[PDB]
RNA sequence: AAGGCUAAAUACCGGCACGAGACCGAUAGUCAACAAGUACCGUAAGGGAAAGUUGAAAAGAACUUUGAAGAGAGAGUUCA
RNA sequence: GUGGAGCCGCCGCAGGUGCAGAUCUUGGUGGUAGUAGCAAAUAUUCAAACGAGAACUUUGAAGGCCGAAGUGGAGAAGGG
RNA sequence: GUGAACAGCCUCUGGCAUGUUGGAACAAUGUAGGUAAGGGAAGUCGGCAAGCCGGAUCCGUAACUUCGGGAUAAGGAUUG
RNA sequence: AACGAGAUUCCCACUGUCCCUACCUACUAUCCAGCGAAACCACAGCCAAGGGAACGGGCUUGGCGGAAUCAGCGGGGAAAG
RNA sequence: AAUAGGGAACGUGAGCUGGGUUUAGACCGUCGUGAGACAGGUUAGUUUUACCCUACUGAUGAUGUGUUGUUGCCAUGGUA
């Protein structure tokens, strides 16, 4: 009764996906994240895991704004158009 | 479940479009190696986690 | 090699199960989960004498 | 594509192959052995008989735990199988072969089967359910026939 | 001319050892 | 005879899924969902209950 | 020669089940090309659907 | 003394670029030379793979023939 | 002999330099073996059809069981 | 329908092809179900298992007791 | 006292528990068509005695030894886990 | 008639039985401040595999007499 007739009672959820991560970690009875920590104004990494940083560091995603400001930085943000 | 928040019926729909093989012509353009999709999603083997 | 094999989390499996001692991985699914982990022998295992 | 053993008269000779069929292997090459050496209208005549248990197939080789029948004291031994899928393909097999030799312009009435040999496609998988949450798989045995048929004269 | 499916690790889970425990009372 | 099921996606007799049942000109004895028993209102000041008259209850 | 889509469909228009509705083989490809509902009316009217009333039940005993 | 600022010499396994190596050469080198932190597992923290090569050119076998097709046997391409 | 683009002597130098075993790691395959087995809940039969192909698909006829706390009709949760 | 009954058992409405296969034969051992002369626990650590009694109406109901019980005690009969 | 799937002794009744087993049926097992695993495995598999790590399959001295196999069996393989 | 003594891994558990032993529950006695202990007493307590080789019980067989059949001989083995 230990087993396999008691994983017949898995049918409600605990946790579902959070809003600032999409993690499926948000827990529903605490209404905190499991990765972000999301309530929370920070951003919950730990130093004792140096892959759960590698999942989510800065260059893992799409740096909409910060392939410009790399591109912007080799002119010194002009603002002077052109010539013609 | 048939009583489903809107977040999850825009999550559904992604995971649906995707369960679809590849076109033929793209098996014959210059330098590629896929030949089959290896993201497809059978409902019975593998299942989303919501 | 700057850190390798041992960027993962194994351990040995201890008790009898008809298997040698090496550290195994850890987990399920995937292929890589009960195999052979770090030290020399193994496949993917960290070699003797990281050079430094 | 390559053969074994190229046929010593090309000229009047038919050839003909299949691959990666399924059938088992056990039971094809015991089939295989029984006809190796027979006249085509009396191996076609043969393999229908064993597919209506009329005429069996001892198993020589491959006999482990195969039961005892009557009809192979004809071929002198104490066990077979009337296997008719394994001799069933290679009954195609033979309209397959006079296909060719009559576009090859001979008569197929003089044929004997006179090489055949079976040998093993790569094993197709799947799994099967055991206890204590095991899984041990169920694995086929597809195998390669291709033969040489040559007229005696 | 169907793609290549599944054939995934079967990662079977650890059941437990030797059965019953025995033993000699001696 | 003619077993008949609910028409609501609400699967138990609830206190607010209580009912009636009656016959359609169509003569399908279907499953009529009713309104709650109202209650007339009881009078002021420590009387005995049974409530008032005069008034919808 | 699937016959199973209009046997669903001639059950849900004589308001029985599986069990009851459906005689005559003669016509068997010609009940195959009705599809649609305003074909398998027809062929109610037509007389290669019936009804094949109830197993008596007499409580006479 | 219980008040304050201050350049060089110094530190850089994150990044934006670069250059080189008495390196490793697909069970190696990072976990990843390829749709790799991807497939997949776990409720969740987290664990996490296998997988490079036709040829100079696709010229990737038109066509005839037995089979319903899988597959052949002839023919054809190419240096193979 | 196959194979198609690299390689070796000698003098020095430098090592991640030699395998039969580690209940060794990873990949591969055997004997076992056409063997254990495909045996819980009574049970199927005849003809016609579409089909290259019919015990299992459909259609009919017959014999059956579930038998209204159902092997029936609808749901919530879960699945997508 | 029977019956006290939503028990059990047969059927109508509604389902279903006998539960991941079929055919031939009726060896041992087995698994599940039945019987058996004469004797009746001799079996065996133990009457384990199995069997007997079992529904109703009318009689009959002891020791003991916290006077509620015991008790449907036991023990007879009857039934179409 | 009532109660207990509690523990023990004896009697009446009942019975294959026994004398002493027998027969029948069902699903098997068995033969066949189709699909078809695993544990395990140095090499393999005929015994008696001696010697030996004091209890051999192999060595020593005798007995002796014909292919290939089918259904069963639990003596052994100081069997397997 | 006699109710002689034994051996066979204190014969015999992939033959069974689990009574007593010999886990975890528990009670009592003695001892220990205590946890606990006691060849002290008591009740409750999951017994796995054979389809492998051999051995053995049976069933086809193989050699050689040219092939096939019929009727016989007895080496050896058992022996009540
Ligand atoms: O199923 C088992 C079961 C049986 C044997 C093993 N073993 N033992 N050694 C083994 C080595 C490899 C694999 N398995 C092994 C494991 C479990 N049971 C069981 N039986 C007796 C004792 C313990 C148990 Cl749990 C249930 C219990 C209840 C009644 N029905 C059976
Ligand atoms: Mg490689
Ligand atoms: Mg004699
Ligand atoms: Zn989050």
């Amino acid at each position: 009764t230990k087993g396999t007739s008691s994983f017949g009672k898995r049918r409600n959820k605990t946790h579902t996906l959070c809003r600032r991560c999409g993690s499926k970690a948000y827990h529903l009875q605490k209404s905190t994240c499991g990765k972000c920590g999301y309530p929370a104004k920070r951003k919950r990494k730990y130093n004792w895991s140096a892959k759960a940083k590698r999942r989510n560091t800065t260059g893992t995603g799409r740096m909409r704004h910060l392939k410009i400001v790399y591109r912007r930085f080799r002119h010194g943000f002009r603002e002077g158009t052109t010539p013609k | 479940s048939s009583h489903k928040t809107f977040r999850i019926k825009r999550f559904l729909a992604k995971k649906q479009k995707q369960n679809r093989p590849i076109p033929q012509w793209i098996r014959m353009k210059t330098g590629n190696k896929i030949r089959y999709n290896s993201k497809r999603r059978h409902w019975r083997r593998t299942k989303l986690g919501l | 090699s700057e850190l390798a094999g041992h960027q993962t989390s194994a351990e040995s499996w201890g008790t009898g199960r008809a298997v040698a001692r090496i550290p195994r991985v850890r987990g399920g699914g995937t292929h890589r989960s009960g195999q052979g982990a770090f030290g020399n022998m193994c496949r993917g295992g960290r070699m003797f004498a990281p050079t430094k | 594509v390559r053969y074994s053993l190229d046929p010593e008269n090309p000229t009047k000779s038919c050839k003909s192959r299949g691959s990666n069929l399924r059938v088992h292997f056990k039971n094809t090459r015991e089939t295989a052995q029984a006809i190796k050496g027979m006249h085509i209208r009396k191996a076609t005549k043969y393999l229908k008989d064993v597919t209506l248990q009329k005429q069996c197939v001892p198993f020589r080789r491959y006999n482990g735990g195969v039961g005892r029948c009557a009809q192979a004291k004809q071929w002198g031994w104490t066990q077979g199988r009337w296997p008719k899928k394994s001799a069933e393909f290679l009954l195609h097999m033979l309209k397959n072969a006079e296909s060719n030799a009559e576009l090859k312009g001979l008569d197929v009435d003089s044929l004997v089967i006179e090489h055949i040999q079976v040998n093993k496609a790569p094993k197709m998988r799947r799994r099967t359910y055991r206890a204590h949450g095991r899984i041990n798989p169920y694995m086929s045995s597809p195998c390669h026939i291709e033969m040489i048929l040559t007229e005696k004269e | 001319s169907w793609w290549p499916l599944p054939l995934l690790l079967l990662l079977l889970l650890l059941l437990g050892p030797a059965g019953a425990r025995a033993q000699e009372d001696e | 005879v003619q077993r008949l099921t609910y028409r609501r996606r609400l699967s138990y007799n609830t206190a607010s899924n209580k009912t009636r049942l009656s016959r359609t000109p169509g003569n399908r004895i279907v499953y009529l969902y009713t309104k709650k028993v109202g209650k007339a209102p009881k009078s002021a000041c420590g009387v005995c209950p049974g409530r008032l008259r005069g008034v919808r209850a | 020669s699937m016959l199973r889509l209009q046997k669903r469909l001639a059950s849900s228009v004589l308001r029985c089940g599986k069990k009851k509705v459906w005689l005559d083989p003669n016509e068997t490809n010609e009940i195959a090309n009705a599809n649609s509902r305003q074909q398998i009316r027809k062929l109610i009217k037509d007389g290669l659907i019936i009804r094949k009333p109830v197993t008596v039940h007499s409580r006479a005993r």
